[PDB]
């Protein structure tokens, strides 16, 4: 495991409102099996204090959820906590890469294993700004194969009360 | 019967099924409890007027 460096001076104001996922960069079983269940994946983000509450939107088998949670900040600028929820302990947030008009490289951290993703406030993103996620794939000591592009179409937002986690 | 409860995954994008409280142990006095899921309703509505 290791540390890499937060966007300098990040301006939370900057990183609201709509984002859609393109890509995810993981080791993780569950994406090189069963990824026939990757869904087109939109966040939409609100400051909170230094933290940002995150809305993450996906369709679930055809219904569309919403997901609800805290970038709680650990006081420093471009990273964030989680707010350790659930059984699986808490998972580190950092923003590595980005322009607030049109994509962000995230960094997620669990069980000292890195994993990325990029994401993008309107569908396409440039190819050199896609070979900047496979190099910081590259330099996450990940392969490409390890990286899944998500549905490039389909995308849902504003899920019903009944289909909102609740997780905070 | 009611185990089915959902779980996002952040790390690797994934949304899931939290497989906690599967099974219950029975106590001793207990001969069968069973989780059988069931509804019935009924409604009757009457309205006269003159």
């Amino acid at each position: 495991i290791s540390t890499i460096q937060p966007k300098a001076n990040f301006d939370a104001q900057q990183f609201a409102g709509t984002w859609l996922l393109v890509a995810v960069g993981s080791a993780c079983r569950f994406l090189q099996e069963q990824g026939h269940r990757a869904e087109a994946t939109t966040l939409h983000v609100a400051p909170q204090g230094t933290a940002m509450a995150v809305s993450t939107f996906r369709k679930l088998d055809g219904i569309c959820w919403q997901v609800r949670q805290l970038y709680g900040d650990t006081g420093v600028l471009g990273r964030f906590l989680l707010q350790a929820r659930d059984a699986r302990g808490a998972v580190h947030v950092v923003v590595a890469e980005t322009d607030y008009q049109s994509f962000a490289v995230l960094y997620l951290e669990r069980a000292g294993q890195l994993s990325v993703k990029l994401y993008a406030r309107s569908l396409p993103v440039s190819d050199s700004v896609l070979s900047g996620f496979e190099q910081r794939v590259q330099e996450a000591h990940l392969t490409e194969d390890q990286i899944f592009y998500f549905p490039k179409y389909g995308f849902c937002e504003a899920a019903d009360q009944f289909h909102v986690l609740d997780e905070v | 019967g009611e185990w089915r409860e959902l779980r996002y995954d952040s790390t690797c994008e994934r949304l899931y099924y939290g497989d906690d409280e599967k099974y219950f142990r029975k106590p001793y006095n207990f001969l069968k409890y069973h989780f059988e899921a069931l509804a019935d309703t009924g409604i009757s509505s009457e309205f006269y007027d003159n």
